């Protein structure tokens, strides 16, 4: 039986969110892809650096806000300018997530020498799809 | 910290050989030319081999960047194939789908 | 057996030093 | 082939820039040495590994200033905390089994 | 077709360039690679072909030794 | 009702050299998703008739990149797991563009690039006969 990226069936008090709820074989014919960017194309080269970038991202954003991020992130790469795009719970007051934002934009900034643009949409709790 | 101590033994690999490349190659260019003649091919071979063991491109293991599995591993994206289908089978790599025809 | 390493070849390269330089 | 051919071979290769006069099958190598980045000095090669000591050593750093939570870290330390409760340590240089 | 080639230079020229020119739309296309800059490139392209046309007008005396199966009619 | 009145400053030098001529323009957008790049052509095609460019638009045919992973961590070989990238192309071809009109164009077209594609521009520059060819030299 595959179990790749799947949740498993218990009973029906279990909310799932609407990316979790498509299994691995559903990619690009009902969910999109987490993530876009030109490294993956036909004849483009430099697609393991932008592969590892993806990857930190996903483990520094999980990590700097704690508990009140919603589900994964999504990230566009446009010219040399990275946006990042995520879904933020009612956690934190707004003092700390304006700190957070200001302090994530400058550090991702100077450490892959591209700018970076992080855009939040707050949401009151995890959007359910199924189940609950 | 690399991911292992093999790991780390291919960076000292690696940044050996990047000091010695364009020795290596100057010398190396003598002994691969048969219009030399052959005593001064023979001092080649005795200088080229005295260089460090390291600083050999032969020397060098394509391994993942993530952890390190010394085969099965893609050339574009540097991932051993079971992180390759980690990413994957989550959406969180662009262009990437499971094949059907 | 046979010698001729002196082919008669003529190539002078400053010749055309000034198409070299400019239009 | 004839003598007429060998100087157009030439002349046209001393235009273009290639090699003049007749060189082996073997002693082309050389040339092609030169011609091509060496493989040793290719960016994909010694940029091969991304760089962990300042990936491990930057958030190594963020956790102690309190702007990155890791939680994997803390699962370690928690964990660690409890086996020095139960007694069991890792012992200091030279405690191992000389006594 | 648009140069000023003789009879006897437009000859030499297409047994000079040689593969480089079509027969058929009577084209001539020079492709650079070596240096590392279009600008160096389209300079030293340019280059090639001027070299070309001085050199196609230089009947040296080494040309009167063709041979009867070197000919192209 | 309130507006900034007369809020646009920018400069054009009209210098002395002559404008650089292009015979065609050519533009290869390639992508993942046919939707992004039909989209994307609308919006090349319908800034291109503004300014006045009699464009042509065709679609190259499309390639399919496969390969073939193993399923399991250990053993069973008889089972794989296969993918697919699947790259779109597009091409928007461009005649008669002087050189002024085309830095225009392109970096407007490059700017509102989506992050999902790439494009590849090949512009056939054209120009007289070089000073030695023409002057008459031997
Ligand atoms: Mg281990
Ligand atoms: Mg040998
Ligand atoms: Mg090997």
């Amino acid at each position: 039986k595959n179990r790749a990226a799947r949740v498993r069936v218990s009973k029906g008090d279990k909310p799932v969110t609407y990316e979790e709820a498509h299994a691995p074989h559903y990619i690009a014919h009902r969910k999109g892809w987490l993530s876009l960017h030109t490294g993956n194309l036909d004849g483009e080269d430099h697609a393991a650096e932008r592969t590892v970038e993806d990857v930190f991202l996903r483990k520094f954003m999980l990590g700097t806000f704690p508990g009140c991020l919603a589900d994964q992130l999504v990230l566009k790469r446009r010219a040399n300018q990275l946006e990042i795009c995520a879904l933020v719970l009612r956690q934190l007051p707004p003092h700390k997530f304006y700190f957070l934002v200001g302090y994530s934009e400058t550090l991702l900034s100077h450490f892959y020498k591209c700018p970076v643009h992080l855009h939040l949409q707050t949401v009151p709790s995890k959007v359910v799809y199924k189940y609950i | 910290y690399y991911v292992d101590w093999k790991m780390l033994r291919d960076v000292k690999r690696r940044k050996m050989a990047y000091e010695y490349a364009d020795e290596r190659l100057r010398i190396n260019s003598l002994r691969k030319n048969t219009i030399l003649p052959k005593d001064l091919q023979e001092v080649a071979d005795e200088e080229i081999a005295s260089l460090p063991r390291d600083s050999c491109p032969v020397r060098i293991r394509n391994r993942c960047v993530m952890t390190s599995r010394p085969r099965g591993v893609k050339r574009r994206w540097r991932l051993s194939r079971i992180v390759f289908r980690h990413l994957a089978d989550h959406g969180q790599l662009s262009g990437v789908q499971r094949a059907m025809w | 057996k046979k010698e001729e390493p002196e082919l008669s070849d003529d190539f002078d390269v400053e010749q055309y030093k000034r198409f070299w330089t400019k239009k | 082939l004839s003598e007429y051919a060998v100087r157009m071979s030439r002349l046209s290769a001393r235009l273009f820039g290639e090699v003049a006069r007749p060189t082996d099958s073997k002693s082309m190598k050389v040339v092609k040495l030169f011609s091509e980045q060496p493989l040793a000095k290719r960016k994909e090669t010694y940029d091969w590994y991304p760089n962990h000591n300042t990936y491990f050593a930057l958030m190594g750093t963020l956790r102690f200033l309190g702007l990155y939570r890791d939680e994997h870290q803390d699962f370690r330390d928690e964990q660690l905390r409890l086996k020095k409760l139960r007694g069991k340590g890792k012992p200091r240089k030279g405690e191992g089994k000389r006594a | 077709s648009s140069l000023n080639l003789d009879d006897h230079a437009k000859k030499k020229l297409i047994k000079l360039v040689g593969d480089r020119y079509c027969k058929s739309t009577d084209v001539l296309t020079i492709k650079t690679d070596r240096c590392p800059l279009k600008r160096q490139n389209y300079d030293y392209a340019v280059y090639l072909l001027t070299v070309l046309y001085h050199e196609s007008w230089k009947t040296e005396e080494w040309e009167k030794k063709k041979t009867e199966a070197d000919m192209e009619e | 009702v309130d507006v900034p009145k007369d809020m646009t400053k920018p400069e054009i030098t009209i210098s002395d050299e002559p404008d650089t001529l292009y015979k065609r323009l050519s533009v290869l957008v390639k992508g993942h998703d046919k939707a992004v790049l039909d989209s994307y052509e609308y919006f090349a095609v319908l800034a291109a008739k503004e300014l006045g460019i009699s464009i042509k638009v065709h679609e190259p045919p499309r390639k399919i990149e496969r390969f073939t992973l193993l399923k399991s961590v250990h053993i069973f070989k008889k089972h794989r797991v296969q993918y697919e990238m699947r790259t779109l192309y597009r091409c928007l071809e461009l005649e008669h563009l002087t050189g002024s009109t085309a830095d225009v164009y392109l970096e407007y077209i490059q700017r509102n690039l989506p992050e999902g594609v790439a494009m590849e521009v090949t512009k056939t520059k054209l120009e007289q006969l070089p000073e030695h060819i023409r002057k008459p030299i031997w």
